[PDB]
C-alpha cells in the first residue's frame, strides 16, 4: 500500500528528476513539459519493444500510481454535498440538474 | 311430448345459410345450459359431488370477478410516467 508520505516523496523526486533531465538535454527547466520528458526519455533510453508499456517511462507520480478516495466531510462532520446521504451524490446531482433543465424547457457520427 | 312441435329450440335459416343457423342453435343451447345438462346427465353425479362442484364454481366465479375488478381499478394508474427522472 502507498501511504501519502510515499507519494509526496515520489513527487519531490520527480520534480528534481525533471530538472536533471532538462539540464541533460540542454532545455530550460522552467518550460520543460511532459512531451519533452517523453521525447528525452525515448532518445536517452532507446527501446523498440512492441509493447508501449514495457518501454522506459518517466511520468508524474500522480499519473503512474493509482488514486484513492476523496474526503466527503470536514472536521465538523457535515457532508459537503446536499445529496450526500443518498450515497450516490454525483449521480443524483446529475439527474437533478437534467430534470431542472427539462423543467425549464417545458416552461419554454457520435456515440 | 304433449307440446306443440317446431317451436321449442327451433331456428330458421336465412338465405340458405344453414351453417350460420346451426351455429346459432349451438349458441342458444349452450347459453341456456342445455348442452351442459345433456353432457352431465350421461352418468349419475352423486349429491355430495354435485354440491361440492356447485360450491367450487360459485366461489371461483366470485373470486375471478373480484380479481378482474381489482385489475380494472389499478389499470388507471398504468400510463406514461409524469415525473420521469425524479
Amino acid at each position: 500500500t502507498y501511504t501519502e508520505d510515499f507519494i509526496k516523496k515520489q513527487i519531490e523526486e520527480f520534480n528534481i528528476g525533471k530538472r536533471h533531465l532538462a539540464n541533460m538535454m540542454g532545455e530550460d527547466p522552467e518550460t520543460f513539459t511532459q512531451e519533452d520528458i517523453d521525447r528525452a526519455i525515448a532518445y536517452l533510453f532507446p527501446s523498440g519493444l512492441f509493447e508501449k508499456r514495457a518501454r522506459p517511462v518517466m511520468k508524474h507520480p500522480e499519473q503512474i500510481f493509482p488514486r484513492q478516495r476523496a474526503i466527503q466531510w470536514g472536521e465538523d462532520g457535515r457532508p459537503f454535498h446536499y445529496l450526500f446521504y443518498t450515497g450516490k451524490q454525483s449521480y443524483y446531482s446529475l439527474m437533478h440538474d437534467v430534470y431542472g433543465m427539462l423543467l425549464n424547457l417545458e416552461k419554454h457520427g457520435s456515440r | 311430448a304433449k307440446h306443440l312441435k317446431f317451436i321449442a329450440r327451433t331456428v330458421m335459416v336465412q338465405e340458405g345459410n344453414v351453417e350460420s343457423a346451426y351455429r346459432t342453435l349451438n349458441r342458444i343451447l349452450t347459453m341456456d345450459g342445455l348442452i351442459e345438462d345433456i353432457k352431465h346427465r350421461r352418468y349419475y353425479e352423486k349429491p355430495c359431488r354435485r354440491r361440492q362442484r356447485e360450491s367450487y364454481e360459485r366461489c371461483r366465479r366470485i373470486y375471478n370477478m373480484e380479481m378482474a375488478r381489482k385489475i380494472n381499478f389499478l389499470m388507471r394508474k398504468n400510463r406514461a410516467d409524469p415525473w420521469q427522472g425524479c
